[PDB]
């Protein structure tokens, strides 16, 4: 699944026993609900920038 | 880099400046508080060790506005296949002496995992690059940090859309072909170790390291990068260890 546009996550992916998928975030971040959404939990989380994020 | 432009301020804030003797040496990224990618070959001709700097929240050179941090390079972690005055293996790790602090100016680029990076990330078309690098070949360096858009090429796509010039180097799987063969638009010299950056639903992610070429902005060849892919868990695996007295270090690759 995780090979097909992401698995259908946001960030990261893993293949599980049969058609499981199971997506998952870099540090400073936490899954949604949606098990695909990546939301920050820190102030400056990786790969976002502060001055176009705050616009 | 050339045919680019002045990356707004606070807008490539993951990349660092090196300098060694407050001269610039080469870029980086900074990819959490206390580590840096660079590439391997920006240390060929270091002697003093001890004054290596890495700049962080940098724009432009001429002016200090209080955004920019500095930071004793600690370690200088380089791959033991690395050989100097070679291409392969064109990677290096910098642990900071003392971490930066993150701000709306310094910010880390996500280090992505090698099964995103290689499943996904390898197939965005378009990344950026950016530097303090010659804005022309024999030419000058900016005094403002410079961006560029450029396309990334199967290796294959790479090899056919080249001009066949003896005693080339190779393109190996721990490489990867971006940017132009028109001679508009380009990384230098000047901007080496310095990002590859691709976004990908939103975020920022660590592709590639402004590694060599056959002259900046040279009509029939293209950049060549570090494919960081190939590096994931030999990078993670550092970042765990215990710093080792002297500041270089080689580590086993793989
Ligand atoms: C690894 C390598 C780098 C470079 C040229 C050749 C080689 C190999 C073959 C031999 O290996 C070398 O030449 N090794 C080597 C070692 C130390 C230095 C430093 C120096 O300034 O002496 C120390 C800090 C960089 C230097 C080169 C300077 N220099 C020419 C470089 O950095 C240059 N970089 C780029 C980076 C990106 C380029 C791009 N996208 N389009 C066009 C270019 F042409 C590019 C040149
Ligand atoms: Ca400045």
């Amino acid at each position: 699944i995780c090979v097909n546009e992401n698995g259908g996550c946001e960030q990261y992916c893993s293949d599980h026993t049969g058609t499981k998928r199971s997506c998952r975030c870099h540090e400073g971040y936490s899954l949604l609900a949606d098990g695909v959404s990546c939301t920050p939990t820190v102030e400056y989380p990786c790969g976002k920038i502060p001055i176009l994020e705050k616009r | 880099i050339v045919g680019g432009k002045v990356c707004p301020k606070g807008e490539c804030p993951w990349q660092v400046l090196l300098l060694v003797n407050g001269a610039q040496l080469c870029g980086g990224t900074l990819i959490n508080t206390i580590w840096v990618v660079s590439a391997a070959h920006c240390f060929d001709k270091i002697k003093n060790w001890r004054n290596l700097i890495a700049v962080l929240g940098e724009h432009d050179l001429s002016e200090h506005d209080g955004d920019e941090q500095s930071r004793r390079v600690a370690q200088v972690i380089i791959p033991s296949t690395y050989v100097p005055g070679t291409t392969n293996h064109d990677i290096a790790l910098l642990r900071l002496h003392q971490p930066v602090v993150l701000t709306d100016h310094v910010v880390p680029l996500c280090l992505p995992e090698r099964t995103f990076s290689e499943r996904t990330l390898a197939f965005v078309r378009f990344s950026l690059v950016s530097g303090w690098g010659q804005l022309l070949d024999r030419g000058a360096t900016a005094l403002e940090l410079m961006v560029l858009n450029v396309p990334r090429l199967m290796t294959q796509d790479c090899l056919q859309q080249s001009r066949k010039v003896g005693d080339s180097p190779n393109i190996t799987e721990y490489m990867f072909c971006a940017g132009y063969s028109d001679g508009s638009k380009d990384s230098c010299k000047g901007d080496s170790g310095g990002p590859h950056a691709t976004h990908y639903r939103g975020t920022w992610y660590l592709t590639g390291i402004v590694s060599w070429g056959q002259g900046c902005a040279t009509v029939g060849h293209f950049g060549v990068y570090t494919r960081v892919s190939q590096y994931i868990e030999w990078l993670q695996k550092l970042m765990r260890s215990e710093p080792r007295p002297g500041v270089l270090l080689r580590a086993p690759f793989p």
